[PDB]
Parts: C-alpha cells; structure tokens; sequence
DNA sequence: TATATACTAAGAACTTCTGACTGTTC
DNA sequence: GTTCTTAGTATATA
DNA sequence: CAATGAAACGGAACAGTCAG
C-alpha cells in the first residue's frame, strides 16, 4: 500500500546527486548510484515482501527530468524562477539578489548559472528543512504542473512556497535543475540505463515510458525476451547519419539501394485500432487532439479512415508530417504561416514506412518486407494520405543527379536507405543516410556579414558573450564606407570556445550597453534588440552559413537566415566590406529564398 | 501618494507566556494593555478612514491557522475594511475571563520566529488586491532579543526583515513594558524606522479620536487666465469644509437591507 | 410547531446560541420581527 | 421669515485592447 | 462607466 | 591515441498570458 519514496528523504537524493556532480570520474558517478539504487531496492524489498506497481520511478523521473512524460509542463523555466524566488522571498525588486537572480547571465565564476546563483542567493536566507521525502518532492511538482495547466498561477505560488519554504538551499538548487529539466550531473542517459538494467535502454527507445521502464526492469535479473515496439506506445523514430557521397556505394553494401526526397515537415508516427487513432511526436508528445482520435474529429482521421483497407485493423505507420495546398497541389514546407499540429491549406501524411500489422511486428522485417507492406495497406488519397515514393538506384552518379534535381526542385535533400536494414528505434544511420546541398563544400552561397550585437552565454559558455547580433549594411557612395546597418540574424554557433574567447577579447573594449529607448544611429533594430552593441568600425566581419533566407518580423531585413552558424570569422576583410542590402536581395530571389542553387559535380 | 491607495495596518503580538501574564503588579497587563490599544486605534479608524485596512495576526500561539499552514501563527482577521463584526471579536478578548478564553482556544504560547512570522504578515499584504498608499506593520511584544539561543533564527531575521524593508512595507515596534530589558538597540535598532521600559508612540495610540480625512485632491481645476490670451492652470483646492454628519441610509424595518428609493 | 406560527417576535438579545434562538423559533413557525415595528408587540 | 435636513442633481476621479514574454517546440 | 463629491434645491417650524 | 557517439545548445517558430 504505501511505497518507498515516503520513507526516502529528499536530501539523500541530493547528497547522491551532489557526489556524482562532484566526482570526477564516470567510475565514481557510476558508484555513487551504485550504493543509492542498492539501498533503494533493498528498502523496496523489505518495504513490500510480497503485487506492487512502487518502483524506481518517483527519483529516475527526477534524475532524468528530460524524460518526463506523464507530468504535465510546468510552464516556468530560469525568467519565472527568477520572478517567482523574488516575489516569493520578497526579495527588494531594485536589490542586488533581485537583479542578479534576473540577470544570471551577465557576470557581477558562477554567471550563467542560475543554480549557482539561486543556491548563493538563498543560502544565508533560508536555512529551511525537515526533510520532504521524493514523493512529497513528486506530489508539489505534479501540482505546479496542474495548477500551470489549470491556469492557476496563485496556486502555482502557493505550491512553491511550501516547496522553498520546507526544503534547504541545496535541495532548492537541486530542485530548479529538476524543474528546468537540466542537473548536469556529468553522466550520460544511456549510461543510467546500462545501470538501471540491461535492457533499460533498449524498452525505453520503444516506450517513451519511465514508470514503464522502472515497472517491468525492477528486479536486475530477470530479463525481457522479445523488447518491440506495441500499439498506442511511442517509440523513438530511428534516424538518418550525414552520408559520404564519395563513398555512398560502400556505405550500402556495394547492393541497389532507394534515393527519395526530404520531406520538409515534422516526424509523426500513427497507432490505430480500427476507429481508435493516436498520434506521437519525436520526441513522444501526443498531438491525437489536433489530429483525430476518432474517424469523426480531427484535421486528418477522417479524410484518412477510409483509406485503409477492409482488413486493417491495427496499424502503426511512421511517416512525415506537411501541410498540403489545395489550390497548387504542392506542399508548403514547414516554418511560416502554418504549425502543422495546430492548424484554407489541408492536412496530408505522407508514410514511409510501418511497425505493425493486425498481428505482425515489422520492424525486424527488411525495409523492403516494409514497403511492399505500405503499398498494399491502403489506397493513398491525394493530399490527405500519400505513400512515400522510394526511387531505387544503384550507383553514386544517380544519387548525385538526385540531390542536383532536389536543388533545382528547391528540396531540403534526398534520403537513402538500405534495402536490407530494420527498424533500429533511436538509432543514427544503421541504414538510414540523409543528403544535403549544405553537407557538400562549395554548394553553398555562404554571407560574409557583420557582428552588431552582443549577448551573454549560459551554462558551459556562461561568464562569455557566446552569440552576437548581425547586420548588413547600406550601399554607400564610391569611395565612402557603409554608416548605416541592417540586422539579419543571430548566430551563437560555428566556432570553437577558443575562437569564441579570443573574439571576445578582441572585442571587450568595444561592446556598450543596448538603451531600447536611445538606440545607436549607425545600428537600427528590429524587434529583435541585444543586450550589448558595438559600433561597426570595430567590429568582425563573420561568414555565415545557413539553409535559406526565410520571412521574419524580428528583423528589418524583412527576413532572416534559418539553421545559421559561423563557418569562419573573417579577418582578412575589413568592417566596411560586409555586404549590402542589394547583395542580400539578390541571393533572396535567385532561388526563391534558398541559398542552394548550384549542381554538384 | 496614487489616491486610490488606501492605508493598510496589520496588528501583529507576542502570544507568548511572556506578557500573556506578566502582571508584575495588578493594575495593568502587557496583553491587556496591547488588545486595548488594538480596539481603540481600530474604533478610531471606523470613523476616522473607513476606507481604510486592518488586519491582527496573533504568534507564537498554539493552535494554528494562516494562508500558509505554518507553526505558531494565527491570522485572527484578515485584511479588510474594518468593521464592527470585528470590533467585537477583538472585544471578546478584553478581560480576565477574555484571556482566559484566549488561552484555552489558541493557547499558552509556544515557540516562535519573527522570521516566520514577518513571512505572515507579507503574504497578507500580498494578498488583497486594492492598491495600498502606505504599509506598516505594528509588532506587540517586550521580549528585546527574540532569540539569543539560534543565531540561525536572528541572521533570517534581519534577510528577511531587510526584505520587506524592500518591498515597500515598513515596520515598528513600541516598546510596551519589561522587568528590564526594555532597549531597541538589541537586535532592533537595525529593524524599526533613547529608550525606557514604556513607549510614548503607544501613548498617542489611545488619543481616541473621531476625526475623518480626505487626502491631496482638487476641489475643481480651473485655468486662470491672466488675459485673453495668458493662461496659467490653478487647482482650486478646499482647506475648511464644515463637515456634516455622514448621510443616513433608509433601512426597511425589519430585513435592515437597503430600500432604493425610487421617488 | 404549527403554534408559534401567526405570532411575530423579536429576538434581539441572548448571546445562548443568539443566532440559533429565530431558528429555534423559526422551527416553530414564530414570525420573526428581525426589528420591531408597531405590528409586533412582544420583543425577546 | 428664519434655519435644518433631505434630496437630488451634477462633476470629477476612479476602467475601457494592445504588446510583449515564455515558454514550448523543433 | 462607477463612485464619488458637492450644492443647492428643496421642505418644515415660531 | 584516436574515431565514434551524446549531449548539450542554439536558435525558430508558435500563443497564451499578463501588463498596461
């Protein structure tokens, strides 16, 4: 009747977290949850000696925060932590504790981390206590998580005071690192599962389920025989390494193989039970009230119901998600105007591939087994259902002009995949191969633009400005330099954190401080404003590198970049040679936004 | 100060054994002598402010009751706009029968924490929503050292009572009455806005009086008008006004409730 | 009690379960006077 | 023909959608 | 729009 | 002694909320 976690105090939790964060080895770490999870089961066992759903689920949902699923958002990440401990504690809303909390970032070693800063905050304040054990801990989470849903933010107040008030600094700390889903404990997920159970990893990449996991893997020794992926469970998609065009042929066993189009959506995987229908994201998020639980409501059940055949009824489809147009008959590729999961544009799932039939599993079946299963499972109905239509091939030359035609096309890529291969969930390559203009040197039309802002990093690239503002500039008369800029862009990602700190010190004596209501002449913003400016002339120009030019209303270019980052910084060009407003127009309309117009050869 | 804020005071004593029976000698009573200054400052602000905010939150008692769930605190009022259904709950702890109840209801007084307790009082001023033009907070208590047995308890103390110093609340204590120990640079002189064993700033407390205000307003803004031409913007205020008895509301006999005349 | 009915009656003293007093007459049907006017007599 | 109270009558000092944010997600 | 604050407009007694 | 893997992050975009 009762359970383990009652008799667990909270503060054990956090001096094991606490070790494992302070040792320095994968040996120590590993040991440390040795000797807790040893306990915990030892103290399980005496609890119950004898049915049990309690298991190791109230505290791995706490080490592994990221894997939550059954509580609900908590709607409150570093901001509304900072808020929230100030109107909480009362903190003076000018005071040094108040601006730091909100300020975590900017330096005054701990800047960026917003554990550090609380804990050092909190720690003379309130040496609070009386051991809340992890179920407690669990029952006021779950309560912020309702209240947030519940649109109660009084109550949200309510649950946090007792949670500030009866826990001590370091359960504090311990406790924002659980709710912003981060401990940064040193040791990977996977190593947790190797040490939960042998197979621990391996149920949760076809479950998606922690108590799941904790509930059948309890005892170490007894083992599952035959881990699959069930209906109604969400499974990890399995998914595509960056191929080697110049070895692509080895790379698929010197055998023919399939080349398709990358579809530019979002993942999705299909469960259906006759007229019971349910629907998983990625990352194992359900979105059935969007899509249709039933072949009577939803953007797509209905139009797709009758497209199964009469003997379908359990199927699990794995498949990408777009939205269609009706009037074109083309697909809108996912980014503006439209968030296919909540939506005169109409909803189509294209499926390239299925797990389950009325009572046979297909993911050890080769891909092939695979297709020739999709192509008789159901008619496709155009722009509701299609299926996706693999292109076989045998040589390099053919995926060359097959990435070339995806280009002319304006396609994100081609995938291709191995005709032999399973159904791998979670897993990088193994069979799956995706191609992109931008994974090819030279391809690419890449903007060598300049660095107008400046922000504060967080976590491992806290204490350093870690991303900057960028901007191009207007055309200035012949022999004149540009005084007038136009930002594009954020880009935070390319360079190494050596390249980073030297740039930062290169630039520290240069950077002042962002006023929203006295902006600087030479640098106008959009929407979009930095936390510190640096006046052109002595700035860095930086080449950039990204997928294409998109609309945006953040800045006043009209548009920005879409998957940016710094391929070089450019110091062999002056501050004055960025490029203008004319050059950043014509890469816009020579391929229709898309910065990816030349072949490969 | 914004008009539409209203004052806001909240009543806050020590409910300990210590000045429940003091009673040095027989003519007066620390507990007696701070619910007396509660009901007449309150009767006062009947008349005087009734738009006023009150609030009496009793600690270190026994029974416990508050927004929070905590130990040793009892919110004996809320803050609201004061009222004769608490004029009379105040009144039912005057006298020696009183505190015999007030005892055997919440209690002796146990252990306590100004810390804890600062806590209280800040979450009612958090709680009610009509803006507040001033804040303060009146403690009741002699005990010059809170504690000097947990440091741990003092240094909170002064964190969080520097808080509220931030917050935009202030804070007082009057030093009511003790066999010695009557000082303010004990732990206080940090806290509140040379000494002796009885606070004058009580004394006034029980003046008792019946006046009613209006705060910086305009009767009427006009501009004046040098010529046709120069204007300059005058406020014409009021600064004697021959104040009438509140108007009376018609009652139907018997309900009490209001009659919306309808000529 | 179908007594008490028809008879009007101001309770308005006896703090005795003071509220309680009407109710214990309303039981019985009493007519209470919550204030005393010319039509009731007999004020408790 | 006073002054006193009531009344009611009005004027003024108190609201009026939009912007920004944070999550959440990828 | 709500509430308020005047006033002042009225009426009634010797 | 390093290739291989992850994990950590960096925006990108969305909408609901709260302030005002």
């Amino acid at each position: 009747s009762q359970t383990v976690a009652s008799h667990v105090p909270f503060a054990d939790l956090c001096s094991t977290l606490e070790r494992i964060q302070k040792s320095k080895g994968r040996a120590e770490k590993i040991r440390h949850f040795r000797e807790f999870l040893d306990s915990w089961r030892k103290f399980h066992d005496a609890l119950h000696k004898n049915d049990v759903t309690d298991s190791f689920y109230p505290a791995m949902r706490l080490i592994l925060p990221q894997l939550e699923r059954e509580r609900m958002a908590y709607g409150i990440k570093e901001t509304m932590l900072a808020k929230l401990y100030i109107e909480l504690l009362n903190l003076p809303r000018d005071g040094k504790d108040a601006l730091k909390l909100l300020n975590y970032r900017t330096p005054t070693g701990d800047a960026g981390d917003f554990a550090m800063i609380a804990y050092f905050v909190l720690k003379p304040r309130c040496l609070q206590k009386g051991s809340l054990t992890i179920q407690q801990v669990n029952d006021l989470l779950d309560s912020i998580a309702s209240n947030n849903s519940a649109k109660r933010k009084d109550l949200i107040k309510k649950s946090l005071l007792q949670l500030i008030t009866q826990s001590s600094a370091l359960e504090q700390k311990w406790l924002i690192r659980m709710i912003i889903k981060d401990l940064k404990l040193g040791v990977s997920q996977q190593t947790i599962f190797s040490v939960f159970h042998n197979d621990a990893a391996e149920l949760h990449n076809v479950t998606t389920d922690l108590e799941k996991v904790c509930r059948q893997l309890h005892d170490p020794s007894v083992g599952l025989s035959d881990i699959s992926i069930t209906l109604f469970s969400a499974f990890k998609p399995m998914l595509a390494a960056i191929a080697d065009i110049e070895h692509i042929e080895k790379d698929m066993k010197h055998q023919s193989f399939y080349i398709e189009t990358k579809l530019d959506g979002e993942r999705m995987q299909m469960h259906k039970d006759g007229d019971v229908y349910k629907y998983f994201s990625r990352n194992g998020y359900n979105y059935t009230d969007q899509f249709g639980a039933s072949p009577t409501e939803g953007s797509l059940t209905p139009f797709i119901h009758n497209a199964f055949k009469a003997d379908i009824q359990i199927c699990i489809l794995d498949g990408e998600m777009m939205a269609y147009n009706p009037n074109t008959q083309t697909f809108m590729q996912k980014g503006t105007k439209f968030d296919i999961k909540r939506m005169d544009l109409q909803t189509c799932y294209c499926v390239f591939d299925v797990l389950m039939v009325n009572n046979k599993k297909l993911g050890h079946e080769t891909l092939r087994k695979r297709y020739e299963i999709l192509s008789s499972i159901f008619t496709p109905i155009p722009g509701r259902i299609e299926i996706v239509q693999k292109t076989q091939a045998h040589t390099k030359n053919e995926v060359i002009d097959a990435l070339n035609e995806a280009i002319d096309k304006r396609e994100e890529g081609i995938m291709v995949k191995q005709p032999l291969s399973i159904y791998k969930p979670d897993k990088r390559g193994e069979g799956w191969l995706k191609i992109k203009p931008e994974y090819v040197s030279g391809l690419m039309d890449e903007l060598d633009i300049l660095i107008v802002g400046g922000y504060w990093g967080k976590g491992s690239r806290g204490g350093m400005m870690s991303h900057f503002l960028c901007a191009v500039a207007e055309k200035p008369p012949p022999g004149e330099k540009p005084s007038v800029f136009h930002t594009l862009s954020r880009v935070g990602s390319g360079c190494t954190m050596k390249e980073l700190y030297d740039l930062g010190l290169k630039l520290a004596k240069y950077w002042k401080p962002f006023h929203r209501k006295a902006p600087p002449s030479s640098i106008l913003c959009g929407t979009e404003k930095p936390e510190v400016y640096i006046e052109p002339c002595n700035s860095v120009i930086v080449q950039i590198k990204a997928a294409e030019i998109v609309p945006s209303d953040m800045y006043k270019t009209g548009c920005t970049l879409r998957f940016p980052r710094i391929e070089k910084i450019r110091d062999d060009k002056e501050w004055h040679e960025c490029m203008t407003l004319d050059d950043l127009e014509q890469l816009r309309g020579k391929a229709s936004g898309k910065l990816a117009s030349k072949h490969l050869y | 100060y914004k008009y539409s804020g209203r004052d806001s005071l909240i009543f806050l004593v020590d409910a300990s054994k210590a000045m429940f029976e003091s009673q040095s000698e027989d003519e007066l009573t620390p507990f007696d002598m701070s619910i007396q200054c509660i009901q007449s400052v309150y009767i006062s602000k009947i008349i005087s402010s009734d738009r006023d905010l009150l609030a009496v939150v009793f600690y270190g008692t026994e029974k416990d009751k508050n927004s929070v769930n905590f130990k040793n605190i009892y919110v004996l009022q809320e803050l609201d706009n004061p009222g004769a259904k608490r004029i009379l709950e105040l009144d039912q702890f005057k006298g020696q029968q009183g505190q015999k109840r007030f005892q055997d209801m919440m209690g002796h007084g146990s252990d306590y924490s100004l810390s804890e307790v600062l806590w209280v009082c800040a979450n009612l001023f958090s709680d009610v929503q009509f803006k507040m033009s001033h804040k303060r907070i009146m403690l009741f208590t002699n005990e010059d050292n809170p504690h000097g047995n947990d440091s741990a308890k003092a240094s909170r103390a002064r964190t969080k009572a520097g808080d509220l110093r931030d917050t935009g609340i202030f804070l007082d204590l009057m030093h009511l009455k003790k066999p010695g120990g009557f000082d303010i640079s004990l732990f206080y002189r940090d806290i509140i806005s040379v000494h002796f064993e009885e606070s004058s700033k009580l004394e006034d407390l029980l003046r008792k009086v019946r006046a009613k205000e209006t705060r910086k307003r305009a009767l009427s803004r006009l501009k004046l008008k040098l010529n046709k031409d120069i204007v300059i913007s005058v406020g014409i205020y009021n600064l004697v006004q021959k104040a009438l008895k509140p108007p009376p509301i018609k009652l139907y006999r018997e309900t009490n409730e209001p009659v919306k005349t309808k000529t | 009690s179908n007594i008490f009915e028809d008879v009007e009656f101001c309770v308005m003293s006896g703090t005795q379960p003071k509220p309680d007093l009407e109710n214990r007459i309303a039981e019985f049907g009493g007519y209470i006077v919550q204030n005393p006017g010319p039509d009731t007599y007999c004020v408790i």
